[PDB]
C-alpha cells in the first residue's frame, strides 16, 4: 500500500513539473520564427479552441459526477 | 452470448428479491414501495440487490440511458437555440445591454415558442452559414 | 537648500514619525508658507496645527512628504503650491526634490530631459530567445 | 483614405479589440503618429479594480487597420 | 530600481503624473500627439512600483510600463 | 401621497411635506441610486457592483438628512420583514405543530412545528416525536416560550400570527410614510438627549412593566397549575383572571389584600408572588415565573427612572455635550470633547458603537440563558439549550465584527481631523504602534501560553509520559479565582443576600436540580482541562481583537501607504510595490477578522458541547448517583489535541453519518454539503482573478465562434469580490457543517 | 469504480487543462499581451484593468498544484 | 403603468419565476409518476 502511492505522488509531481518547464520553454526558449507555420506554433494560433474545449469536458464531467454522487446520497 | 454473467435480472436477483417486499414509500401512494418492487423487477440486478444500467449502446438497455440522453438534448438544444437566437435579436433593439438586463418578455416568448424546430434552424443556418464564425473574424489574443 | 527655514507645526508628537535609521540613513523635509493657522492631518497619524507663514516638517521617507504636499493643496481654500520638498543626508547634505524644476510635474515645462522614452509598441519588444545569456531585458534594450 | 463612420478591423496584435471591428469616430491632421481615433461597441479592461467598465475608443495608425463596411 | 518606460502610444494626458505619489513620473514636450507632450521618468530611484501611473493610462493597453526589479530600501517603502 | 393634518403639540416635529413622490418608474431602472451604474451595464461585474452598494448611501447621496430619511424607512422595513417571519412561527405552531400534544406529557414527547410533504422520499424526515405525530424535531425551544407566555390553544397562536402580520402590515407603512409623505427633518433626530429620554422611559421600561403585568395576569397564574399537574383543558383562561378578581385575590395571598397596600409603600406584603426564590422550579427545570414577573416590574422601574436624566424642554435634565466636554484629565487633554459631534453626525460612528454592544449583549444572552435556564423544560431538552446557545452566540459574534467594520468606515469618510485636535480620538491616532504593537506582543503571549500547552501535553502523552502532563493527575493548573467564585456564589443565600433563597444558578455549587430522568442542571467543576480552554479563548479573542483593530487604527494612514484615506474603505490594494502592498484596507481587515471570530468561536461552541456532555448532561439515577454521556472524561481527555480529534469529533459525529435512513438524515446531508461548501471557498481565498480573466477570454472566444457573446462583456470578480466570495463561502460551509453536527448529535442523546 | 473514475478524469482534465492554459498563456493574452517581457515568475501587474493577481505562468502551476494533491487524493 | 411591468420583466424576477415553474413541473410529475430511473 505504501509503494503504490509513493510512486503515484512522485508521478504527480513530475508531471506539474513537465508542464511548469515548457511554461518557461514558451517564456525563455520559444522562437517564433525558427519554429514559424510547425505544428508547434500552430498550437499557439488555436490555444483559445483548445483551452475552450478543456474547460468544456471538464465542466460535461464535474456536474454529472457531482449530480450523481449527490443523488446517491 | 452470456452478455454480463454476473449480472442476474432484478426478477431473479436473491437480494433483491428480499428487499424488494420491503421498500418505502416516496408519496403518498402506500403501494409506491411494491409499485417499486414491480417496476424495477425488469432491470439487471447485481448480488447486493441494487439494479444496474448498461449504457454501451445495446438496445436491450435503450430505455437506460438511450430515451433520455434523447429527450435532454432535445430541451437541452430547445434552451441553447432560443436562448442564442434571442441574443442575436437583442443585438438590432435599443441598449444591446439593456434588453440583456431587463427581458423583453413579449420577445423573449415569441422565441421561445418557436423552438420545437430548432435542428432545421441550425442546419438551415449552417449551409447558409450563419451558425459558425469566421476565424479572420474573430477577435484573438496575441500568440 | 541653503538653509532649511520654517517654523514646526504644533504637534503633541507621535509614534508613527522618523526612527533611529531615519535620522543616521536619511530623512526627508517639507518647508511650505501657511496664509494662516488652520489644522492639518499628519500624514504619520493624528491633526496637526500649522504655523502662520513658512512651516518646516521631517519626515521618514518622500511619499510621506508627497502625501502631504497633494493634501494642502485640495483640502484648504487658501492653497498651499509653495511647499518645497528636500532629502536631508547624515552630513546635511541636502538637496531639492519636489518640485524639481520649480514647476509641478503635471504640467508640461520647457527644459527637462527624456527619460526612459522609447520609440516603439509594448506589442512590439524583441523575443527573450533573442537576448537570452545577456544581461539584459526585452525592455532594457 | 477614411472618413467618419467607416468599420475597420484591429490588427494591432497587443490591442484589446485585435480582430474586433470599431467604427471610425474622428482622424486628426498629418503630424501624428496614431491620428486615427475608432469607437468601439465594447469597453476594454480599464480602470481600477471593481471599476462598472472601460473605456470604448483609441487611436491608431493606418498601416495597423483593414476597412470592412 | 524599478525600470519605467514610455512608448509612442502616449497621448500625452498627464494623468499617470497626476496619479504617481513619488514625484517620479514627469512631463516633456514631444510631437507626437496632439497635446505635443510624452510622460518621462527621470528619479526612478524613488519609484515603489505600485502601478498607479499604468491604472491611469487611457490608451488601449499601456503606453507607460513599470518592470519590477533589484527591490532598495526605497522601493521597498521602508519607513523604519 | 395622502395629506394628514399636522400631528404635533408644540414639540421639536419638523417633516417635509411629499419629498418623495409615489412612482413605479425606477423599479424597473437598476442600479439608478449609483450614478456610475445609471448608463447602463457594459460588464457583467457592473451587476455585482449593484448589489455591493446597494444599501451603501454615502457613496450614492452626500446630504446627511436625505441619508437619515432612507434610513428610518430601511428600520421600518426591517421590522416588517420580522413581524412576517414571527408570525410564520406563531401560524406553525397553530396549526403545523403538536404543542398541545407536547403540553400534556411534556416529559414523554418531543418539540416539533413543521410537517414535511411525503414526496420523493423526503417523506421519511417526518420522524415520531411521540403521540401520533410526524414530523421534524425542532431546536429554537418556541414550546417553552408558548408554555411560559401562557399559550394552551391553537386559536391563541393563530391570532398572534394574525397580530403579527397586522403589526408587520403597519411597520411596513410607516416606512412608506417616513420617506414619501412626510419625511422627518433633522431638527427631529439630532436630539440625542430626548432619544435616549424616550428610549429608556418608555422602551425599555414600560415594555418591561407591561410584560410583567401580562405575567401576573396571565403567565404566572396558568404556569402554577400547570406545575401541578392540572390539565389544560381544565384551567381557566387569561380573561376570566379580570372578569373575576376575587380568583386572582384567592390563588395569592398577597392578592387577598387590594392594591391600596403598594400605593401606602407596604411593598413587603406582595411577598406571596414577587418571591425571589432564586433557583429553578423543580417540576419543569426553569426559572421561577414569580421570579421573573418581580424583576422586570424591577427592571421597569429603573428604566423608566433612568429616562429622566436628560434634557429636553423643560430645562430640567443634563446635555451629554456638557458631560463629555466636562471630562478631562492630565493624561488625555481635553478629554472626550468633540465626541458629542462624533456620535451626532456619523453614522457610521454610532453603528461601531451600536453593534459591538449588541453583540456582546447577545453573546450575554446565551451565557445566562444556559445556565440560568428561564424556560420551563429547556433544561431537559439538551437541543434546544444547546441550539439557543450557540445561536445566540453566532448572531453576536457577527455583530461585534460589524462594530469593527463600521469604525473603519467611520475613520475613512467622516473623521475630520479640524474636529478632533487633541482629544480621546486623536490621541488615541497618535500612538497607533504602541498599542498594536502592544497587542501584538500579548497575544504572542497567549498564543505560546494556552495552545503550546496543548501541543506539550499531545507529546508527553504520546511519549508515554503521563507524569509530565498539564493534567488533573500531574502538573496541576487548577483555576483558583474561578472556583472561588463559585464557593462565593454558592454561599449567597445565607451571607451576602439573605432574602435570596436559592443561588443565582446552579453551576457555580449546590444542588443537582433533575427533571424525568435527565438533569437540568448541577454544578460545573472547574479543573485544569477548563483553565486551558478559558486561556484558548482568551487568545483566539485577543488575535480577533488586533485584528479588528489594526483595521481601524490604520484605515487613514501608516508607514506603508501614507495617503490611505485617499483609497477609500473598501478597495483591494496599492500595487504590487513597496514589497506588496495587498489587504491593507479596513475591508481587509475585516475580511481577515471574520476567518479569526469564526476560529474562536469554532473552540468555545466545542468547550460548551463536551463540558457540558462530560461533567455536567447525563442521566441520574434513582438513588442519586448521576452518570455522564462521555463518563467524565473531560477533565481527564480534553487536555490533549488529540482527544479533541478522537473523544470529541470522532466520537460524537458517529451520529452524523451513520444517519441515513433516519429522520437525521437530512443533517447528515447537511454535514457533507458543508463539507463541499468549505473546500469551495478555498478556490477563491487561494486564487487570483488574473487567471480567470485570461480563462474568460478563451470561453469568449469559443461563444464569439458560434457568435453567442452577450454584450455585457463577461469580466471575473474583482479581487474584493473574489475575497467576499471566499470568506462568504468558509463561513457557510463551516457553520452547516457545525450546525448540522451539532443538531444530529444532540437529537441523539434521548 | 465507474463513478471514481470518472471523478479521476475530471481531475486529469481539470489540472491538464490548468497547466496548458499556464503554459500557453505564459507569453501573452488579452489581459497582458506582454507577458513575455515579464518572464516566468512574477508578482503581478498591478490592481489596475480590474485586477491582475495571479496572472503570471507560475501561478498558473501554484494552482494546479492544488488539483494535483487532490487527484493523488 | 409600464414602470412596475418593466420591474416585473427583470432578470432576477423572471430567472426565478422560470425556476419555480419548473420546479412546480418536476414536482408534481415526480409526485404522480416518481421513481424514474429509466425508461420501461
Ligand atoms: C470543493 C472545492 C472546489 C470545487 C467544487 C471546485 C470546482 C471547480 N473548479 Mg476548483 N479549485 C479548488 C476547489 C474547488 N474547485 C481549490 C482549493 C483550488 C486551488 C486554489 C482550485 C483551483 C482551480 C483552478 C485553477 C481551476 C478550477 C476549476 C474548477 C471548475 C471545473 C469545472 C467542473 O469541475 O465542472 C463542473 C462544476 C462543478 C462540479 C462545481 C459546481 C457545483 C455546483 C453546486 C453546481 C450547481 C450550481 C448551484 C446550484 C448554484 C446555485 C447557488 C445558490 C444556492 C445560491 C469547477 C467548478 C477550473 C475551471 O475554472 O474550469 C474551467 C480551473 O481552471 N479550480
Ligand atoms: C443563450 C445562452 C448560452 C448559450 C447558447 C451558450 C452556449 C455555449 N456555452 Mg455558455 N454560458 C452561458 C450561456 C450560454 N452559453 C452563461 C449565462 C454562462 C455563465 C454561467 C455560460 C458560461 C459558459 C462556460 C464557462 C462555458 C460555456 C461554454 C459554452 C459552449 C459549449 C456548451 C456548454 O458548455 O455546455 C453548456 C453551457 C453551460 C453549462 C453554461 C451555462 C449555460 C446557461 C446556464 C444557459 C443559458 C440560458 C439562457 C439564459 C437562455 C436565454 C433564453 C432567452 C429567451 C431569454 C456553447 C456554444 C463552454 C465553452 O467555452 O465552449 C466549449 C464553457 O466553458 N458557457
Ligand atoms: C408600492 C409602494 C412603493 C413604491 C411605488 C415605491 C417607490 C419608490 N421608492 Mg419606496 N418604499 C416603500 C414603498 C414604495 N416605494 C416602503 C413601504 C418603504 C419602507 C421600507 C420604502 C422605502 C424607500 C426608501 C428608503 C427609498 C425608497 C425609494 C423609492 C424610489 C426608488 C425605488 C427603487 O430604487 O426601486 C425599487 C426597489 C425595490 C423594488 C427593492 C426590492 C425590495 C427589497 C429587495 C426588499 C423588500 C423589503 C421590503 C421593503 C419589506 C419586506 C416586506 C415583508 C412582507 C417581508 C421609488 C420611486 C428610494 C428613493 O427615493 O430613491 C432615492 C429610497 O431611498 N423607498
Ligand atoms: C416611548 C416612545 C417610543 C417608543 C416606544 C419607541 C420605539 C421604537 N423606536 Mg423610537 N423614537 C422615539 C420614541 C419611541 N420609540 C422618539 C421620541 C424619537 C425621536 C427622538 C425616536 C426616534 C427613533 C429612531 C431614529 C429610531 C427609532 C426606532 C424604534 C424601534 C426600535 C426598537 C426595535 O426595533 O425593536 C423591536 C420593535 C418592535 C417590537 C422601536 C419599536 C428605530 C426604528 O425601528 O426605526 C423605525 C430607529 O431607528 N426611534
Ligand atoms: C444592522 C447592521 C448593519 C448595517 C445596517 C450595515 C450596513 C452597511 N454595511 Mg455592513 N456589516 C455588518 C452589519 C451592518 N452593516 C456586520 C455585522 C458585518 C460583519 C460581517 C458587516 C460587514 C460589512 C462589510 C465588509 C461591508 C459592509 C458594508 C455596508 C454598507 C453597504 C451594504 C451593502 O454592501 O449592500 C448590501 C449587502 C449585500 C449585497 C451583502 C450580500 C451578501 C450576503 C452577506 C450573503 C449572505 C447569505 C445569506 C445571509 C445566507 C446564505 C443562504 C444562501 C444559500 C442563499 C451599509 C451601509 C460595505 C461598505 O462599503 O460599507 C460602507 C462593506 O463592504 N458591511
Ligand atoms: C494551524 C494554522 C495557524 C497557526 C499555527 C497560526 C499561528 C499564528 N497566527 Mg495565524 N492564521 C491562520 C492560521 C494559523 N495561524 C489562518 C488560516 C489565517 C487566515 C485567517 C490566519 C491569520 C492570522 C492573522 C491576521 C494573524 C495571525 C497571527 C498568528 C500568530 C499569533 C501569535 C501566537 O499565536 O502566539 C504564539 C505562536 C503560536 C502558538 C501565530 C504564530 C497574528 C500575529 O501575527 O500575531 C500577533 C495575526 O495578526 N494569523
Ligand atoms: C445531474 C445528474 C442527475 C441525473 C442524471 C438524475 C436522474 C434522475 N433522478 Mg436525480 N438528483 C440529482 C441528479 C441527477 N438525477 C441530484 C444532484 C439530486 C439532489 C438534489 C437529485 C435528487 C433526486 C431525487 C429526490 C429523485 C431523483 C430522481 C431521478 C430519476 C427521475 C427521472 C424522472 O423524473 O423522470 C423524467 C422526468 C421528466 C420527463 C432520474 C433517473 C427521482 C427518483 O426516484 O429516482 C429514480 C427522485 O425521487 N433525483
Ligand atoms: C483580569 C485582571 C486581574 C489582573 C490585574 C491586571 C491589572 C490591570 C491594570 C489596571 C487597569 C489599567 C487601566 C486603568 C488605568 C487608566 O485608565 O487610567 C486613566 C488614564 C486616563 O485617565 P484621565 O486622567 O485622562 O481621565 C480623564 C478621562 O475622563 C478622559 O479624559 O487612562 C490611561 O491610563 C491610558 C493608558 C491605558 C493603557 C493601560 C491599560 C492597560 C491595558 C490592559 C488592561 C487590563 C484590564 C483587564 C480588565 C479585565
Ligand atoms: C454511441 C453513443 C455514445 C458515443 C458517443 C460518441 C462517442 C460521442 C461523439 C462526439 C463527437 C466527437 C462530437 C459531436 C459533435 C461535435 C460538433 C462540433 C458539435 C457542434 C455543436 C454546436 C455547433 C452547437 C451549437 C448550438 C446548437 C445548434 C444548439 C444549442 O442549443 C445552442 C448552440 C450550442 C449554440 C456512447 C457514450 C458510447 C454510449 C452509447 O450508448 C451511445
Ligand atoms: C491500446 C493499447 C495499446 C496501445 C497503446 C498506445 C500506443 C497508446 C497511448 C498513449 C499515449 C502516448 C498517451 C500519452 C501521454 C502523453 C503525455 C502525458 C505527454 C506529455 C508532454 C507534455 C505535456 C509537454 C508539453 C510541452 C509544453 C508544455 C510546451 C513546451 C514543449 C513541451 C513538449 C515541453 C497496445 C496495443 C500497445 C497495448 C494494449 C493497449
Ligand atoms: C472562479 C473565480 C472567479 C470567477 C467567478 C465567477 C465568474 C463567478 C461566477 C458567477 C456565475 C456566473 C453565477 C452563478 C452563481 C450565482 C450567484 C448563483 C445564483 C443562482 C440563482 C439564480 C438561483 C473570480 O472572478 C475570482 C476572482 C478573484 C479570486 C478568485 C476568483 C475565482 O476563483
Ligand atoms: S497616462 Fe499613459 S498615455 Fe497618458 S500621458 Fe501618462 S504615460 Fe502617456
Ligand atoms: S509605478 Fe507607481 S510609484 Fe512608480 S512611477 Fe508609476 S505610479 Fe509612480
Ligand atoms: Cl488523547
Amino acid at each position: 500500500a505504501a509503494l503504490y502511492t509513493h510512486h503515484q505522488y512522485i508521478a504527480g509531481f513530475l508531471m506539474v513539473g513537465a508542464f511548469a518547464h515548457g511554461a518557461i520553454f514558451f517564456v525563455r526558449d520559444y522562437d517564433p520564427v525558427a519554429n514559424k507555420d510547425n505544428v508547434l506554433a500552430r498550437m499557439l494560433e488555436h490555444k483559445e479552441a483548445l483551452i475552450s474545449h478543456l474547460s468544456w469536458v471538464s465542466l460535461f464531467l464535474g456536474f454529472h459526477t457531482l449530480g450523481l454522487y449527490v443523488h446517491n446520497d | 452470448a452470456d452478455d454480463f454473467a454476473n449480472l442476474t435480472p432484478c426478477s431473479e436477483n436473491p437480494a433483491y428479491l428480499a428487499k424488494s417486499k420491503n421498500f418505502l414509500n416516496t408519496t403518498n401512494d402506500p403501494n409506491s414501495g411494491k409499485i417499486r418492487a414491480e417496476r424495477y423487477a425488469s432491470a439487471l440486478c447485481g448480488p447486493e440487490g441494487y439494479p444496474h444500467l448498461i449504457v454501451d449502446g445495446r438496445f436491450t438497455h435503450a430505455g437506460d440511458f438511450l430515451i433520455p440522453s434523447i429527450l435532454f438534448l432535445y430541451i437541452a438544444g430547445w434552451i441553447g437555440w432560443v436562448g442564442r437566437s434571442y441574443l442575436i435579436e437583442i443585438r438590432e433593439s435599443k441598449n444591446p445591454e439593456m434588453q440583456e438586463v431587463v427581458i423583453n418578455v413579449p420577445l423573449a416568448i415569441k422565441k421561445m415558442l418557436g423552438g420545437f424546430l430548432w435542428p432545421l434552424a441550425a442546419v438551415g443556418e449552417y449551409t447558409s452559414g450563419k451558425l459558425v464564425m469566421k476565424d479572420s473574424e474573430i477577435p484573438t489574443s496575441p500568440r | 537648500m541653503t538653509e532649511l527655514s520654517g517654523q514646526p507645526p504644533k504637534f503633541g508628537g507621535s509614534t508613527g514619525g522618523l526612527l533611529s535609521k531615519a535620522n543616521r540613513e536619511e530623512k526627508y523635509a517639507i518647508t511650505w508658507t501657511s496664509a494662516s493657522e488652520q489644522v492639518f492631518e499628519m500624514p504619520t497619524g493624528g491633526a496637526a496645527i500649522m504655523n502662520e507663514g513658512e512651516n518646516l516638517l521631517y519626515l521618514a521617507r518622500k511619499e510621506q512628504c508627497l502625501a502631504l504636499g497633494t493634501q494642502l493643496r485640495t483640502k484648504f481654500k487658501p492653497k498651499i503650491q509653495d511647499y518645497k520638498i528636500y532629502r536631508v543626508y547624515p552630513s546635511g547634505e541636502v538637496q531639492y526634490l519636489h518640485p524639481a524644476d520649480g514647476v509641478f510635474p503635471e504640467k508640461v515645462n520647457e527644459g527637462r530631459e527624456a527619460q526612459g522614452t522609447k520609440t516603439r509598441r509594448i506589442g512590439q519588444n524583441p523575443e527573450p530567445v533573442t537576448i537570452k545569456f545577456s544581461g539584459k531585458a526585452p525592455y532594457e534594450v | 483614405a477614411l472618413n467618419r463612420g467607416d468599420k475597420v478591423r484591429i490588427k494591432r496584435t497587443e490591442s484589446y479589440w485585435y480582430g474586433d471591428v470599431g467604427t471610425v469616430a474622428s482622424v486628426e491632421k498629418s503630424g501624428i503618429l496614431y491620428p486615427v481615433i475608432v469607437r468601439f461597441d465594447r469597453v476594454n479592461y480599464n480602470g481600477f479594480s471593481g471599476s462598472a467598465s472601460g473605456v470604448n475608443t483609441n487611436n491608431f495608425a493606418e498601416n495597423e487597420l483593414e476597412l470592412v463596411q | 530600481s524599478h525600470s519605467v518606460k514610455i512608448y509612442d502610444t502616449c497621448i500625452g494626458c498627464t494623468q499617470c503624473v497626476r496619479a504617481c505619489p513619488l514625484d517620479v513620473l514627469e512631463m516633456v514636450p514631444w510631437d507626437g500627439c496632439k497635446a505635443a507632450q510624452i510622460a518621462s521618468s527621470p528619479r526612478t530611484e524613488d519609484c515603489v512600483g505600485c502601478k498607479r501611473c499604468e491604472t491611469a493610462c487611457p490608451t488601449d493597453f499601456l503606453s507607460i510600463r513599470v518592470y519590477l526589479g533589484a527591490e532598495t530600501t526605497r522601493s521597498m517603502g521602508l519607513a523604519y | 401621497t395622502i395629506s394628514p393634518p399636522e400631528r404635533e403639540a408644540k414639540a421639536k416635529v419638523s417633516v417635509d411635506n411629499n419629498p418623495v413622490p409615489t412612482s413605479f418608474e425606477k423599479w424597473g431602472k437598476p442600479g439608478h441610486f449609483d450614478r456610475t451604474l445609471a448608463r447602463g451595464p457594459k460588464t457583467t461585474t457592473w451587476i455585482w457592483n449593484l448589489h455591493a452598494n446597494a444599501h451603501d448611501f454615502d457613496s450614492q447621496t452626500s446630504d446627511l438628512e436625505d441619508v437619515s430619511r432612507k434610513i428610518f424607512s430601511a428600520h421600518f422595513g426591517h421590522l416588517a420583514v420580522v413581524f412576517v417571519w414571527l408570525s410564520g412561527m406563531y401560524f406553525h405552531g397553530a396549526k403545523f405543530s403538536n404543542y398541545e400534544g407536547w403540553l400534556a406529557d411534556p416529559t414523554h414527547i418531543k418539540p416539533s412545528a413543521q410537517v414535511v410533504w411525503p414526496i420523493v422520499g423526503q417523506g421519511i424526515l417526518n420522524g415520531d416525536v411521540g403521540g401520533g405525530f410526524h414530523g421534524i424535531q425542532i431546536t429554537s425551544g418556541l414550546f417553552y416560550l408558548w408554555r411560559a407566555s401562557g399559550f394552551t390553544d391553537s386559536y391563541q397562536l393563530y391570532c398572534t400570527a394574525i397580530g403579527g402580520l397586522v403589526m408587520a402590515a403597519l411597520m411596513l407603512f410607516a416606512g412608506w410614510f417616513h420617506y414619501h409623505v412626510k419625511a422627518p427633518k433633522l431638527e427631529w433626530f439630532q436630539n440625542v438627549e430626548s432619544m435616549m429620554n424616550h428610549h429608556l422611559a418608555g422602551l425599555l421600561g414600560l415594555g418591561s412593566l407591561g410584560w410583567a403585568g401580562h405575567q401576573i395576569h396571565v403567565s404566572m397564574p396558568i404556569n402554577k397549575l400547570l406545575d401541578a399537574g392540572v390539565a389544560p383543558k381544565d384551567i381557566p383562561l387569561p380573561h376570566e383572571f379580570i372578569l373575576e378578581p376575587s380568583k386572582m385575590a384567592e390563588l395569592y395571598p398577597s392578592f387577598a389584600q387590594g392594591l391600596t397596600p403598594f400605593f401606602t409603600l407596604n411593598w413587603g406584603v406582595y411577598s406571596d408572588f414577587l418571591t425571589f426564590k432564586g433557583g429553578l422550579n423543580p417540576v419543569t427545570g426553569g426559572l421561577w415565573l414569580s421570579d421573573t414577573a418581580h424583576h422586570h416590574l424591577a427592571i421597569a422601574v429603573l428604566f423608566i427612572i433612568a429616562g429622566h436624566m436628560y434634557r429636553t424642554n423643560w430645562g430640567i435634565g443634563h446635555s451629554m455635550k456638557e458631560i463629555l466636554e466636562a471630562h478631562k484629565g492630565p493624561f488625555t487633554g481635553e478629554g472626550h470633547k468633540g465626541l458629542y459631534e462624533i456620535l451626532t453626525t456619523s453614522w457610521h460612528a454610532q453603528l461601531a458603537i451600536n453593534l459591538a454592544l449588541l453583540g456582546s449583549l447577545t453573546i450575554i444572552v446565551a451565557q445566562h440563558m444556559y445556565a440560568m435556564p428561564p424556560y420551563p423544560y429547556q433544561a431537559i431538552d439538551y437541543a434546544t439549550q444547546l441550539s439557543l446557545f450557540t445561536h445566540h452566540m453566532w448572531i453576536g459574534g457577527f455583530l461585534i465584527v460589524g462594530a469593527g467594520a463600521h469604525g473603519a468606515i467611520f475613520m475613512v469618510r467622516d473623521y475630520d481631523p479640524a474636529k478632533n485636535v487633541n482629544n480621546l480620538l486623536d490621541r488615541m491616532l497618535r500612538h497607533r504602534d504602541a498599542i498594536i504593537s502592544h497587542l501584538n506582543w500579548v497575544c504572542i503571549f497567549l498564543g505560546f501560553h494556552s495552545f503550546g500547552l496543548y501541543i506539550h501535553n499531545d507529546t508527553m502523552r504520546a511519549l508515554g509520559r503521563p507524569q509530565d502532563m498539564f493534567s488533573d493527575t500531574a502538573i496541576q493548573l487548577q483555576p483558583i479565582f474561578a472556583q472561588w467564585v463559585q464557593h462565593l456564589h454558592t454561599l449567597a443565600p445565607g451571607a451576602t443576600a439573605p432574602n435570596a433563597l436559592a443561588t443565582a444558578s446552579y453551576a457555580f455549587g449546590g444542588e443537582t436540580i433533575a427533571v424525568a430522568g435527565k438533569v437540568a442542571m448541577m454544578p460545573i467543576t472547574l479543573g485544569t482541562a477548563d483553565f486551558m480552554v478559558h486561556h484558548i479563548h482568551a487568545f483566539t479573542i485577543h488575535v480577533t481583537a488586533l485584528i479588528l483593530l489594526k483595521g481601524v487604527l490604520y484605515a487613514r494612514s501608516s508607514r506603508l501607504v501614507p495617503d490611505k484615506a485617499n483609497l477609500g474603505f473598501r478597495f483591494p490594494c496599492d500595487g504590487p510595490g513597496r514589497g506588496g502592498t495587498c489587504q491593507v484596507s479596513g475591508w481587509d481587515h475585516v475580511f481577515l477578522g471574520l476567518f479569526w471570530m469564526y476560529n474562536s468561536l469554532s473552540i468555545v461552541i466545542f468547550h460548551f458541547s463536551w463540558k457540558m456532555q462530560s461533567d455536567v448532561w447525563g442521566t441520574v439515577s434513582p438513588d442519586g448517583s448521576v452518570t455522564h454521556v462521555t463518563l467524565g472524561n473531560f477533565a481527564q481527555s480534553a487536555i490533549t489535541i488529540n482527544g479533541w480529534l478522537r473523544d470529541f469529533l470522532w466520537a460524537q459525529a458517529a451520529n452524523v453519518i451513520n444517519s441515513y435512513g433516519s429522520a437525521l438524515s437530512a443533517y447528515g446531508i447537511m454535514f457533507l454539503a458543508g463539507h463541499f461548501v468549505f473546500a469551495f471557498s478555498l478556490m477563491f481565498l487561494f486564487s487570483g482573478r488574473g487567471y480567470w480573466q485570461e480563462l474568460i477570454e478563451s470561453i469568449v472566444w469559443a461563444h464569439n465562434k458560434l457568435n453567442v457573446a452577450p454584450a455585457i462583456q463577461p469580466r471575473a470578480l474583482s479581487i474584493i469580490q473574489g475575497r467576499a466570495v471566499g470568506v462568504a463561502h468558509y463561513l457557510l460551509g463551516g457553520i452547516v457543517t457545525t450546525w448540522a453536527f451539532f443538531l444530529a448529535r444532540s437529537l441523539s442523546i434521548g | 469504480d465507474f463513478l471514481v473514475h470518472h471523478a479521476i478524469a475530471l481531475g486529469l482534465h481539470t489540472t491538464a487543462l490548468i497547466l496548458i492554459k499556464g503554459a500557453l498563456d505564459a507569453r501573452g493574452s488579452k489581459l497582458m499581451p506582454d507577458k513575455k517581457d515579464f518572464g516566468y515568475s512574477f508578482p503581478c501587474d498591478g490592481p489596475g484593468r480590474g485586477g491582475t493577481c495571479d496572472i503570471s505562468a507560475w501561478d498558473a502551476f501554484y494552482l494546479a498544484m492544488f488539483w494535483m494533491l487532490n487527484t493523488l487524493g | 403603468m409600464d414602470g412596475l411591468k418593466s420591474f416585473l420583466s427583470t432578470a432576477p424576477v423572471m430567472i426565478m419565476a422560470l425556476l419555480t415553474f419548473t420546479a412546480g413541473i418536476l414536482i408534481e410529475f415526480n409526485r404522480f409518476y416518481p421513481d424514474l430511473l429509466f425508461h420501461p
